[PDB]
């Protein structure tokens, strides 16, 4: 019966602003306070802000003092976070709750908010030389967006290749390492060719990987 | 869900007389915080809704004579009434409320003793005005009889009729406690045409042999 | 103003796990606490408010406590859907708004322990060449899926440049991660070696590179 | 002469777990196994003292405390407990003597719609200390901002109701409690048993 | 002082839903249990649930979960109940039931309404035939003559039977309805008389059916 279904999450521009709804249903709406809480990637839960039933009393964590208004339309049962002077670190999954007896017992789906400066781009790949078996491989670097495809040797080389999932850097670029185990008598003969393309930027790169003199 | 079954169906009491109707729950309604059971008495005259006669298994309702007294505890139950009276004839049902959902016994109908009589058996044949209808109804009544059970069946031809025939029994009269039925026998005005012989076989106590009523279709 | 939770708790399917939240008395101490449990993508869903008390819908195995300033979630019969995160939370009298802890990552166990295998690469050639410096540290094969990564160089903890992707499961259900040390070609070649350590279930595996 | 833990035991209502019931035991002869010998309680747990020989034994003073709890809830009906009854609305010391009984009263205290007589205290700053009893009604504030007598955001009515209705699961059904002191003065012994 | 007081019949075709109204004077109506509690023809009874008019709080039967809703206006002292999806074995009288106390399940019910017929039917309103069951030579038995009439193919209930306008009543036997497989219903009523009585006495049966506002008077003839 109880439902939280929010909206408008999007792509921001550092110093933009952009506003997020929350509809509601299955209860009273106006009886009760609401908050917004929200969550970075890989980071835990933050409290945002929050709003009593009525509108009359607000509530914000000093994180966005200033720059967030909360607000509701008790006749439309909907929620608002209105966002100004957005940064990157307001990059986070955002959630409308309801408030009950000191916690947030109904929680919506959450809405992801984007705040990137990422011009499509191409990665600069470098060698990860190697130094009875030997590792090598691929340093794929600040790359935006996903995905990355890596081959090795035009796809005759499968045994030992393990492509790192990407990380996500502060600057909104993506980073990431293929790594293949190959034999140690096999170097210095063997020739180990990384192949990486990122379509979104029509960019393809083969890169030898030799030892280090 | 709590099962309630009521013992006898059916009770025959002289005036006067003591009745003793049994109830049985499946479950056990009687709770040690308050040491109560959790037990109702109620009577239903024709036409009327329940009356709270006992609750709690003992306690007599407001208003309600001496005459009636609920004992039991745990799954068996009785409830007595020491001296029938004439107002003492109807239906009466035990039921729980110790559980959901709160359930009643089938009930006991109490009713007058009286001496065995046997019926006056009478047959009708279907008016002409019914048969211009394109059906034919056969009536046969079995009139101030006791006790109630009696069986009707319909002979066509001395053919045993089945499905065809509906029942209906008045309640106990007033002045002489007996019954009285009616056995409805219903056929199309072309199947009436087809045969002669219509019967009515009525078996019943204080018959020491069936008594049959006939006529023939004309 | 913090609340302290480990990163990582586990136990056998059926057997039961307490994970902690450690606060102090401006918030655990004096105001009442709330756990919450996260299947990652889905959204928190309250388990217990007011310290011990459970929602309807969340079953008894699931029981809340409190001590003077630490607060426990434990729960009982553990079930592989118990995998989550799980926060803890609170208020603090000096904040108009809750507090949460940094949560803690359960995993129900499927499979032994296993320490993962850590590979550290230098900076490259052309990197360098290109004023440019990351060292590339690769953690595979570690269970369950749960690492802290702590930089150094010449035994000084190194907090900035640093970037570390969340465990991801492999092909044999065990995990892999990856940490980058971002320099600059001088600081680089300023120290004499550089360190990638990461943590796994208490024990410590080390790797290092050296610009000689 | 007979102490009357009738009139304890068999009350027509019970007190609110928050607002809990005392009564003094004083000057009288206690049958302890009119009470222990029952099938009745679902619980009948004695410390410092052993549930046997009670009838031998004597005491300064019986103090009966009586309220209503859930079912799973009468485990913190003990020294040594923690939770939102032991830490919130009654507290047994850790060196307790007496004992503690309880029994299920569906029957008695639920309703349907739930009964709202049956409160509990749901929020407080600090934990209550042995035989402290608290029936303050103040909002209680979690958070520095200040309430002023209105619920909201952080602010909440310190009491809440069972709400027992008899289609509940025992463990949420309510339960009759009595928790029997038993004080050892250096005074005359006046609650004395049997034999 | 205390009473109840129901609406009146309704007639349902299946499908649809009926709502009856039980208006309480006499005490106070926000201090006892309203039970609904219903009867099928020939059956026994069958509790439907409560509802608690101090909050307005109630509890179903599990058998009806789903389709009936119990609701009270205090203002009114009226308590509702609303039965949906309705089937042809909802026939029945629904009886409101006042019960003694608010606590656990009651502690029996002290005050019953009048009851409220419901017949759920795919029935249209029809009056009846009436048919004579004539008296004759071979069925006279022992100077008592036994003559009636047939009041068939009606709906729906109820129908009334005199005889003579009500100057004959000592004797007469009028026997509940049975409903046919047609979906009418059919009853006959009785009576003896002395056969003397033949050719002296007329008689009149007097069969009147408000539903669909039928009056009929049948002469029964000796045949
Ligand atoms: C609490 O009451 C019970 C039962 O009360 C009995 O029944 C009542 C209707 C009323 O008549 C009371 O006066 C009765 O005592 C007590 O249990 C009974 O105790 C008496 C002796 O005092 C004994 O004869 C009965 O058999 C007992 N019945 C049961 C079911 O045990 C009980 O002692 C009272 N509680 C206390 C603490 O005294």
């Amino acid at each position: 019966e109880v439902q939280l279904l929010e909206s408008g999450g999007g792509l921001v521009q550092p110093g933009g602003s952009l506003r997020l709804s929350c509809a509601a249903s299955g209860f009273t709406f106006s009886r009760f306070a609401m908050t917004w809480v929200r969550q970075a990637p890989g980071k835990g839960l933050e409290w945002v802000s929050a709003i009593s039933g009525s509108g009359g009393s607000t509530y914000y964590a000093d994180s966005v003092k200033g720059r967030f208004t909360i607000s509701r339309d008790n006749s439309k049962n909907t929620l608002y976070l209105q966002m100004n002077s957005l940064r990157a670190e307001d990059t986070a999954v955002y959630y409308c709750a309801k408030v009950g007896w000191g916690a947030f017992d109904i929680w919506g789906q959450g809405t992801m908010v984007t705040v990137s400066s990422a011009s499509t781009k191409g990665p600069s790949v470098f060698p990860l030389a190697p130094s009875g078996t030997a590792a090598l491989g691929c340093l794929v670097k600040d790359y935006f967006p996903e995905p990355v495809t890596v081959s090795w040797n035009s796809g005759a080389l499968t045994s030992g290749v393990h492509t790192f999932p990407a990380v996500l850097q502060s600057s909104g670029l993506y980073s990431l390492s293929s790594v293949v185990t190959v034999p140690s008598s096999s170097l210095g003969t063997q020739t180990y060719i990384c192949n990486v393309n990122h379509k979104p930027s029509n960019t393809k790169v083969d890169k030898k990987v030799e030892p280090k003199s | 869900d709590i099962v309630m079954t009521q013992s006898p169906v059916s009770l025959a009491v002289s005036l006067g007389e003591r009745a003793t109707i049994k109830c049985k729950s499946s479950q056990s309604v009687l709770y040690s915080s308050n040491n109560k059971n959790y037990l109702g008495w109620y009577q239903q005259k024709p036409g009327q809704p329940l009356r709270l006669l006992i609750y709690w298994a003992s306690t007599r309702e407001s208003g309600v004579p001496d005459r009636f007294s609920g004992s039991g505890s745990g799954t068996d139950f009785t409830l007595t009434i020491s001296s029938l009276q004439a107002e003492d004839v109807a239906v009466y049902y035990c039921h729980q409320y110790s559980t959901t959902p709160l359930t009643f016994g089938g009930g006991t109908k109490v009713e007058i003793k009286r001496t065995v009589a046997a019926p006056s058996v009478f047959i009708f044949p279907p008016s002409d005005e019914q048969l211009k209808s394109g059906t034919a109804s056969v009536v046969c009544l079995l009139n101030n009889f006791y006790p109630r059970e009696a069986k009707v069946q319909w002979k066509v031809d001395n053919a045993l009729q089945s499905g065809n025939s509906q029942e209906s029994v008045t309640e106990q009269d007033s002045k002489d406690s007996t019954y009285s039925l009616s056995s409805t026998l219903t056929l199309s005005k072309a199947d009436y045409e087809k045969h002669k012989v219509y019967a009515c076989e009525v078996t019943h106590q204080g018959l020491s042999s069936p008594v049959t009523k006939s006529f023939n279709r004309g | 103003s913090v609340l302290t939770q480990p990163p990582s708790a586990s136990g056998t399917p059926g057997q039961s796990v307490s994970i902690s939240c450690s606060g102090t008395y401006s918030n655990i101490g004096s105001n009442p606490v709330n756990w919450y449990q996260q299947v990652p993508g889905t959204a928190p869903k309250l388990l217990i408010y007011a310290n011990d008390q459970r929602p309807s819908g969340v079953p008894d195995r699931f029981s809340g406590s409190k001590s003077a300033t630490s607060a426990f979630l434990a729960i009982g019969g553990l079930q592989s859907e118990d995998d989550a995160d799980y926060y803890c939370s609170t208020w603090d009298d000096s904040l108009p708004g809750p507090l949460f802890g940094g949560g803690t990552k359960l995993t129900v166990l499927g499979q032994p322990k296993a320490n993962p295998t850590v590979t550290l690469f230098p900076p490259s050639s052309e990197e360098l060449q290109a004023n440019k410096a990351t060292l590339v540290c690769l953690i595979s094969d570690f269970y369950p899926g749960a690492v802290t990564v702590a930089w150094k160089a010449d035994g000084s903890p190194v907090k900035a440049g640093v970037e570390t992707t969340k465990p991801s499961k492999q092909s044999n259900n065990k995990y892999a991660a990856s940490s980058y040390l971002s320099l600059t070609p001088e600081q680089w070649k300023s120290h004499r070696s550089y360190s990638c350590q990461v943590t796994h279930e208490g024990s410590t595996v080390e790797k290092t590179v050296a610009p000689t | 002469n007979l102490c009357p833990f009738g009139e304890v035991f068999n009350a027509t209502r019970f007190a609110s777990v928050y607002a809990w019931n005392r009564k003094r035991i004083s000057n009288c002869v206690a049958d302890y196994s009119v009470l222990y010998n029952s099938a009745s309680f679902s619980t009948f747990k004695c410390y410092g003292v052993s549930p046997t020989k009670l009838n031998d034994l004597c005491f300064t003073n019986v103090y009966a405390d009586s309220f209503v709890i859930r079912g799973d809830e009468v485990r913190q009906i003990a020294p040594g407990q923690t939770g939102k009854i032991a830490d919130y609305n009654y507290k047994l010391p850790d060196d307790f003597t007496g004992c503690v009984i309880a029994w299920n009263s569906n029957n008695l205290d639920s309703k349907v719609g739930g009964n709202y007589n049956y409160l509990y205290r749901l929020f407080r700053k600090s934990n209550l200390k042995p035989f402290e009893r608290d029936i303050s009604t103040e909002i209680y504030q979690a958070g520095s901002t200040p309430c002023n007598g209105v619920e909201g955001f952080n602010c909440y009515f310190p009491l809440q109701s069972y709400g027992f209705q008899p289609t509940n699961g025992v463990g949420y059904q309510p339960y009759r409690v009595v928790v029997l002191s038993f004080e050892l003065l250096h005074a005359p012994a006046t609650v004395c048993g049997p034999g």
